[PDB]
């Protein structure tokens, strides 16, 4: 009758059919990773063909609900999500164009590559050696020509049938399957309600600016000291306002100073309390990491891998005819017994992910174990950084010293103080900016404001200026490489990390000293705090009537992200920082430059 | 292996013959003695069923089962053997053979039979042989993959009473 | 009673029993007592 009653008989059968059928799909995938066939491709052959069909015809066959007379959140959102359709949104010819788009390089995007013509001798696999260079790479012309190389070859290997998919869907994207590129998303963060319930639009962004615009000196001398190291290894020229390429240290990443870590190990003379050496002093291992590290990290009682699963599980990367990787894989079924399986290498980070990957599931259940389609989350920026964020949140140094790792060496004596203390500071800080502007482009990219027409001159000049920031040769718009992003292909946005990280600092803060722990203000606590558990059930997370404020937070924590106990942590930073990073200057004056 | 259903509750009349004939749980009438209780003549409510709903096998229930197939009366009292049947009825091919009804048309009391098996519409559709647009069938199948946990997995479901009956019993000593 | 149903409601059953016999046997003796008053007045008149 109502949306609940019609969708409820629908879901008593539809949990069954969708859950069960994608479930057969998952079991078939597992039977595949047992043994490889085409039968195994859509079954993993019949089931993936059946399942892609199944969802699109589920659209086609239950696409029958309106929206207009709704004054309530769950009904509204549920019904918009229901009316969201597959294989059936718009008219005939353009959607046939669309389906061939989607499936056709949904295949060819994996199938596409090529070779090199330079020296007529060979063109074969390239992975391992450059990955060893990734792990130990500090070299000069390597940096330059490697970025040039790889972000020059990706182009026309993406462009043919992603030309069809992303590019042709991209002119329609200039009419993007919605309206387009500006305000029709500049009109959505104000949630569909009025006067008392729904969100604001500017507080988080303004405090982000207030944070970064003077966090910049942390860039200054943190990157100054790892600049002394990076330019005693890296290219050729020292002044304050320079210019570097990045990409192949052997391959992409080269991200953090915590990534440049291995020259700069945690504890020098005495062995670090470091899981390998210190937990082999504490008699702990790898097959033992699975079992004996249920014990050794999660002595609190990791969920059992199910018994027959333990028997059948050839757990590591098989290396036999089976070509699988236990890069974290999860299984979950439900069906009135609460069952969860996961591939997890339980470290102490993994402690935190055991705890709040059950917690990340708790989020998921909050949008995946409520009544079937009343299973709705908090916000859009809340889906996988939910695992990453409150892993980093659940970091609890002296709680796990009650478990036994960190000694109280948080001291101040110049050189090794610099190393130890600013290295934990190094991690806790990190950096914002081009992620910032790209995500801003996405939000400001849903109604239509982007110029198109006067192609060669406008696009050339626009292109030069917009790229601007150095790469040895441009990786860029007019010579169209750039739109290869995995975060657009599989949709893993990064502002997710941001909003949950705000949540992180506050709620973490009251998580590891205030439920009444031993020590400082960083240190947050929940020790013997069933009471914390209920006040998590209690004062942030229920909805948007009185909000995200109301059913976990205003006891577990509060709203914004801050650095205040981290400022007791980080005042040495800002002072040392000011004092010597004069060899790095604000913006660019183009006259002085290390890397130029 | 197969059982007469909740509607087919069978007179396996397990009584009236000379008495020459697995974790325990306890709710009801005085358990801790054997001979005096009254087992008189038995129509058997017994089938392999889900195990999750043992809390709904209890006084005063509300849910899918209680609303549309069966609820248990508020005077359900008994101490029985709550024990699983995993190794027996945790299949591997996928088992839909066990049939559970989805909706019930009349508020009924326990202990009788209803076999309405006409092509049963649950909605406004005059279902003229074409399913869809709110078309249904009376009985619905289960589905049992190689891994069904204790919820849908059947216990050997002794979640019963030693119900109080009418006639002379058949259990005694010397 | 004591074999099957305990005295949470056998204590109220003995309570209602003792109070119902309070009225009914206090009234056994009470109408028998007003009867004794009548019969005693009758005996006094008879002796006179």
């Amino acid at each position: 009758s109502t949306t609940e009653d019609l969708a409820k008989t629908f879901l008593e059968k539809f949990n069954y059919e969708a859950e069960e059928l994608s479930y057969q799909n998952s079991l078939a995938s597992w039977n595949y990773n047992t043994n490889i066939t085409d039968e195994n491709i859509q079954k993993m052959n019949i089931a993936g063909a059946k399942w892609s069909a199944f969802y699109e015809e589920e659209s086609q066959h239950a696409k029958t609900y309106p929206l207009e007379e709704i004054q309530d959140p769950i009904i509204k959102r549920q019904l918009r999500a229901l009316q969201q359709s597959g294989s059936s949104v718009l008219s005939a010819d353009k959607r046939e164009r669309l389906n061939t788009i989607l499936n056709a390089m949904s295949t060819i995007y994996s199938t596409g590559k090529a070779c090199n013509p330079n020296n007529p001798q060979e063109c074969l696999l390239l992975e391992p050696g450059l990955d060893d260079i990734m792990e130990n790479s500090k070299d000069y012309n390597e940096r330059l020509w490697a970025w040039e190389g790889w972000r020059s070859e990706v182009g026309k290997q993406l462009r043919p049938l992603y030309e069809e998919y992303v590019a042709l869907k991209n002119e329609m994207a200039r009419a993007n399957n919605y309206e387009d590129y500006g305000d029709y998303w500049r009109g959505d963060y104000e949630e569909e309600w009025a006067d008392g319930y729904n969100y604001s639009r500017n507080q988080l962004i303004e405090d982000v600016e207030h944070t970064f615009t003077q966090i910049k000196p942390l860039y200054e001398h943190l990157h100054a000291y790892v600049r002394a190291k990076l330019m005693d290894a890296y290219p050729s020229r020292i002044s304050p306002t320079g210019c570097l390429p990045a990409h192949l240290l052997g391959d992409m990443w080269g991200r953090f100073w915590t990534n440049l870590y291995p020259l700069m190990v945690p504890f020098g003379q005495k062995p670090n309390i470091d899981v390998t050496d210190a937990m082999v002093n504490q008699s702990w291992d790898a097959r033992r990491i699975f079992k004996e590290a249920e014990k050794f990290f999660v002595s609190v009682g990791l969920p059992n891998m199910t018994e027959g699963f333990w028997q059948n599980s050839m757990l590591t990367e098989p290396g036999d005819n089976r070509k699988v990787v236990c890069h974290p894989t999860a299984w979950d079924l439900g069906k009135h017994d609460f069952r969860i399986k996961m591939c997890t290498k339980v470290t102490m980070d993994d402690f935190l992910t055991a705890h709040h990957e059950m917690g990340h599931i708790q989020y998921d259940m909050a949008y995946a174990a409520q009544p079937f389609l009343l299973r709705n989350g908090a916000n859009e920026g809340f889906h996988e950084a939910v695992g990453e964020i409150m892993s980093l949140s659940a970091a609890t140094p002296n709680h796990l010293k009650n478990i036994g790792l960190l000694p109280p060496d948080f001291s101040e004596d110049s050189e090794t103080d610099i190393n130890f203390l600013l290295k934990q500071a190094l991690t806790i800080v990190g950096t914002l900016p081009f992620t910032y502007m790209l995500e801003k482009w996405r939000w400001m990219v849903f109604k239509g404001e982007i110029p198109k027409e006067q192609w060669m001159q406008k696009w050339w000049e626009m292109k030069r200026d917009i790229v601007g920031v150095v790469e040895p040769l441009p990786h860029d718009e007019t010579y169209c490489d750039p739109a290869a992003l995995f975060h657009v292909a599989n949709d893993y946005s990064f502002i997710r990390y941001y909003t949950r990280t705000i949540y992180q600092f506050q709620f973490q803060e009251a998580l590891c000293q205030i439920a009444k722990h031993e020590g400082p203000l960083y240190k947050c606590d929940i020790s013997n705090s069933r009471e914390a558990g209920q006040k998590l059930h209690e004062m942030l997370s229920l909805g948007r009537s009185k909000p995200w404020t109301f059913a976990l937070e205003r006891v577990v924590g509060a709203k914004t992200m801050d650095v205040r106990p981290l400022l007791n942590y980080f005042e040495p930073l800002f002072t040392w920082l000011k004092e010597q990073n004069r060899n790095s200057f604000v913006g660019w004056n183009t006259d002085w430059s290390p890397y130029a | 292996t197969r059982f007469a259903s909740v509607y087919a509750w069978n007179r396996k009349r397990i009584s009236n013959c000379v008495a020459d004939y697995s974790t325990f749980k306890c709710y009801g009438v005085s358990p801790t003695k054997l001979n005096d209780l009254c087992f008189t003549n038995v129509y058997a409510d017994s089938f392999v069923i889900r195990g999750d709903e043992v809390r709904q096998i209890a006084p005063g229930q509300t849910g899918k089962i209680a609303d549309y197939n069966y609820k248990l009366p508020d005077d359900f009292t008994g101490c029985v053997i709550a024990w699983n049947s995993n190794n027996l009825d945790s299949k591997v091919g996928g088992n839909y053979n066990y049939l559970f009804r989805l909706f019930r048309k009349s508020n009924l009391k326990p202990f009788e039979r209803d076999i309405s098996t006409e092509i049963y519409q649950a909605g406004s559709t005059p279902c003229n042989g074409v399913e869809g647009f709110n078309c249904y069938f009376p009985l619905q199948s289960y589905g049992f993959q190689p891994t069904n946990g204790v919820g849908y997995q059947p216990y050997r479901v002794v979640v019963l009473s030693f119900e109080l009956l009418h006639a002379p019993a058949t259990v005694c000593g010397p | 009673i004591l074999s099957r149903l305990d005295p949470p409601e056998a204590e109220v059953q003995i309570d209602r029993l003792i109070t119902g016999r309070l009225q009914s046997l206090q009234t056994y003796v009470t109408q028998q007592l007003i009867r004794a008053a009548e019969i005693r007045a009758s005996a006094n008149l008879a002796a006179t």
